[PDB]
RNA sequence: AUGCGCGCUAGGUCUCUGGGUCUCCUGGGGGCCGAAGCUAACGCGUUAAGCGCGCCGCCUGGGGAGUACGGCCGCAAGGC
RNA sequence: GGAGGAAGAAGCCCUUCGGGGUGUAAACUCCUGAACCCGGGACGAAACCCCCGACGAGGGGACUGACGGUACCGGGGUAAUAGCGCCGGCCAACUCCGUGCCAGCAGCCGCGGUAAUACGGAGGGCGCGAGCGUUACCCGGAUUCACUGGGCGUAAAGGGCGUGUAGGCGGCCUGGGGCGUCCCAUGUGAAAGACCACGGCUCAACCGUGGGGGAGCGUGGGAUACGCUCAGGCUAGACG
């Protein structure tokens, strides 16, 4: 449970219009649904408890808007629903709060699935929305920046003190909105090779990029010489770290010698 | 600006026409560890009810403590009622040396180096009501001085 | 009282009463048992409860708790009597060690070994 | 005998970020960053409000555990800091920095406390150019701590320290990483450490 | 169900018994309302159960029990 | 053992059958090397005794180690013991299954007759750790023998009253004594233990050097405010 002014806080900057359609995932008693409810047009639930659901049946009777699907947010095609359920609105937004654990991975899996969005607005963690949100030079920028703004353009709206919640939590929270771009800021020859290439250059921070390069790929060993030499055509330095790149620049290391 | 918390919550009850009513008694202190305290006892028939009448109540009856380096100014011994509570003096690094009561009142208070004893009964509200006189009763030196000299 | 009166009287000491008169200011006793049955609680409680009569090293007959599932004891038994009060039982004031002379440690126990015998169970 | 085992569980069961494990805990697998919550089964479920004493004892441990003493050293560190003279809570905070473990520690020759032990322990490290081997060792303002001779070659230490070039140290420790040395200036004020402890509830604890 | 002596701390009213410059003033007793104060409360409150000083007697949870043994007193019951 | 190590391997338990807990613990990669194997190897031991001295103070000469081939050094070296109590409140830490006032738990309150976070088992979690619990004894909490620091109308507690012995206590104004009282100097208050500082065992326990402190008592010298005593005066207590 949350104050309920923090809520309408959120929801404004989520430019919820009367016509626009939200995805919210995992409502729980229901106090989001609610004050979306109001403002927006059509609200689609995905929840899987079957014990707060008596409770989230109730809350929303008043309403005509909101509908339950109760069906995995991970095992769910999205584009089928999206496409079945808003044939009347003209965009579509989502808002929802996660339940810690499992955070990361259905941010990414709505992102590669590059769904029909505008933007995503979730409450997320402080770390993970900062971590989310970095500029190339930062000392917390790493792997996660290069993963979301490879899709979207990120930033953080405010931030929650973790004095507002009733059960006090341990750790801090933020509001992110994350607005798709209407295509990847750079072309890539193969975006798998992109994801291990980014993954394997942020491996270990302490160590210069060569090294992580050279070590963590799996056949780099391999092929020692041509990553260095590839390095070089490209006016990168070996000796530099990995972190203080741009997506640019590791895009056309990316390129390379694939 | 005030921050509440709760030294008990206690439920009584009373006989009627073949049956039991029961009432919901909260103390409730308040403070902002600069120097002011506060206490209140709030009755009624539910706890949120109490807790809120409680803290209604603790928001008027207000006290300065004339804290000096986070410790009381001098040693004090005060009587209510079958209580007794002696609070002294301590150096700085000391900590606040207390039963529940009284660590809830002092430390809303700012005091942060202080000893405490309890003595004969040791009823919860007694020892409040006892801890607040005894902080109503403090002087400093330029209090002695104005009134001596003056 | 006046301070010439404290002087001339002073003030009298209280004497602690032993609670355990049989192990004579022992932490435990060796003892025979005579008598193995058992009785019943107070009005509250009901169960039957395992009992001994013990003879001890000292010249005391006393009554002695036995705690656990289930015992293995004769009316020859070589106990060691430990202190300890049943409440609810009106006039044991002690109990008897598990796995010590004759009495065994009580079979599978699995939580609470260091009380009871139990040597370690060896799992593969 | 330390308390070996499973770690970030104590990040967790303590609310804070406790950095123990070395630079895990600065990836996004701290686990805080994941499942920040107290670990078990019960994990996830509303917490009843924390009594007094609970306060107390989790503030004590969360430091205790920081350092990674025994229950009995912190007893007997926590009685010295006590008898001498001064504020107990910097006098107490004095003496577990002075720690030769934690010093190698701060110093970067290790990045967790766990192997700054281990090499305390192996014979790595001297002291004032004489091999010390005892992590409970307390260092004077004026010590010179260095890596052995015979231990400069290994590829541990080289690439520890080399992750420590151009960064500040703390500003009660010198550090040369050229020569691979270090210098004991000062005992640490309150504020020098950051800690996220409050000391007032470890003498209140300890005070019963 | 309140040990004795002395000192201090607002008054009002009834009554017993003395003395004066006689409608009042000043002593010594017996009660009732009540300042401050004390008490856990009932209540006490210049006749203190208030503020103090001096001296004596007594208490250390209930029952067992004012019981058992011993001693002293008494003809006995019994008492300390 | 250390670092790295999955949106999370199996097994087990829970489940709303969607997963979540054990859990970076593990499995694996790299790394340091308790034990163990070779080569050295102690401090503790310089005197007694002889050599010129003088038979002295001075200077030279050897002999002597149970501990022990131990501690400790120099190389080579393998991931190489974890247990115990508790989880209703006091008091830190919750869920299933077995039994149904039975078997039991219990330090107090009390828990057990179909839900029982209190018995037994399992999962999980707290606390300590080569230790952890139990019993016995002492102090504390106990201001619960109350000097500091309690009380006696109704909770236990005013003698059934008077006279009075010993004892305890005692008005104000000057003096003498200086017994109590206070102060100064000095002797003692051994050594070890306690405190502080420094130092030696790789640190600490342990030990060493130094510095004080110390209730009390003896001796010598000072003060007279209060208590005491010896002199004198007063009327406010008391007596006539
Ligand atoms: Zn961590």
């Amino acid at each position: 449970l949350i104050d309920t002014n923090i809520l309408n806080r959120i929801v404004d900057h989520a430019e919820v219009t009367e016509k626009t359609g939200v995805i919210e995932i995992g409502p729980g008693i229901g106090a989001l649904t609610e004050q979306l409810a109001k403002r927006a047009k059509k609200v689609v639930a995905f929840e899987i408890d079957q014990r707060l659901l008596p409770i989230l049946k109730d809350t929303l009777s008043p309403y005509e808007n909101v509908t339950v699907i109760h069906q995995d947010v991970l095992k769910a095609d999205v584009k089928s629903v999206i496409e079945e359920q808003f044939q009347d609105c003209d965009e579509i937004m989502v808002v929802a709060n996660l339940p810690y654990y499992v955070t990361t991975p259905i941010i990414m899996k709505l992102l590669e699935e590059h769904l029909p969005l505008k933007g995503i607005v979730v409450m997320l963690q402080k770390e993970v929305a900062e971590r989310m949100a970095a500029d190339p030079s930062s000392k917390e920028y790493g792997s996660l920046s290069i993963a979301v703004q490879f899709y979207t353009e990120a930033k953080t709206v405010m931030i929650v003190p973790k004095t507002v919640f009733v059960p006090q939590p341990n750790v801090d929270s933020a509001v992110i909105r994350l607005i798709l771009r209407d295509g990847p800021a750079v072309d890539v020859e193969n975006e798998s090779f992109f994801f291990q290439l980014i993954k394997a250059s942020f491996a270990q921070r302490r160590k210069t990029l060569l090294n992580n390069l050279v070590n963590n790929l799996p056949e780099g060993k391999a092929q020692k010489s041509t990553i260095e030499q590839v390095l070089e055509e490209t006016n990168i330095d070996g000796k530099r770290r990995g972190e203080s790149l741009s997506i640019e620049e590791f895009a056309a290391l990316s390129n390379g010698l694939y | 600006d005030f921050e509440e918390k709760m030294i008990l919550i206690r439920r009584t009850a009373r006989m009627q026409a073949g049956g039991r009513r029961f009432r919901f008694g909260a103390l409730v202190v308040v403070g902002d560890r600069q120097g002011r305290v506060g206490l209140g006892f709030g009755k009624a028939p539910e706890v949120p009810l109490a807790v809120q009448k409680a803290g209604y109540y603790a928001r008027r009856n207000m006290v300065e403590v004339p804290l000096q380096n986070g410790t009381i100014p001098h040693e004090i011994e005060v009587e209510f009622g079958a209580s007794k509570i002696v609070l002294k003096p301590a150096a700085p690094g000391t900590g606040v040396i207390a039963g529940a009561v009284p660590r809830a009142i002092l430390e809303l208070a700012g005091v942060t180096d202080i000893l405490t004893k309890e003595l004969g009964s040791r009823n919860p509200i007694n020892i409040a009501y006892a801890t607040m006189e005894a902080l109503r009763q403090l002087r400093t030196k330029a209090d002695v001085e104005r009134l001596r000299k003056g | 009282p006046t301070i010439n009166q404290l002087v001339r009287k002073g003030r009298e000491k209280v004497r602690k009463k032993s609670k355990v008169p049989a192990l004579k200011g022992a932490p435990f006793r060796r003892g025979v048992c005579t008598v193995v049955r058992t009785v019943t609680p107070k009005k509250p409680n009901s169960a039957l409860r395992k009992v001994a009569k013990v003879r001890l090293t000292s010249g005391y007959e006393v009554t002695a708790y036995i705690p656990g599932e289930g015992h293995n004891l004769q009316e020859h038994s070589v106990v060691l009597i430990r202190g300890g009060r049943v409440k609810d039982l009106p006039g044991v004031r002690y109990h008897i060690v598990r796995g010590v002379y004759d009495a065994a440690g009580v079979k599978d126990r699995k939580k609470s070994r260091s009380k009871y015998g139990t040597k370690k169970p060896k799992e593969a | 005998g330390r308390y070996i085992g499973p770690v970030c569980r104590l990040c967790r069961r303590e609310g804070v970020k406790l950095y123990l494990k070395g630079e895990r805990c600065y990836s996004p697998k701290c686990a805080m960053e994941r499942r920040p919550y107290p670990p078990g089964q019960h994990g996830q479920k509303r917490a009843r409000r924390p009594s007094d004493y609970a306060v107390r004892l989790r503030e004590k441990q969360k430091l205790r555990r920081i350092y990674g003493i025994s229950e009995r050293q912190f007893r007997n560190l926590f009685e010295e800091a006590s008898k001498k003279k001064g504020v107990t809570g910097s006098v107490f905070l004095g003496l577990l920095e002075s720690r030769l473990d934690n010093v190698v520690y701060r110093l970067g020759f290790a990045v967790s406390r766990r192997q700054a032990r281990q090499l305390v322990r192996h014979g790595h490290i001297t002291v004032n150019g004489r091999r010390v081997d005892l992590p409970s060792y307390r260092v004077r303002p004026g010590d010179e701590i260095a890596v052995a001779e015979k231990s400069r070659n290994l590829e541990l230490i080289r690439q520890n320290l080399e992750a420590m070039k151009g960064r500040k140290v703390g500003p009660w420790l010198s550090l040369d990483v050229e020569g691979m040395k270090g210098k004991f200036l000062r005992l640490p004020d309150r504020e020098d450490l950051a800690l996220p402890v409050n000391e007032q509830l470890v003498i209140e604890f300890y005070s019963r």
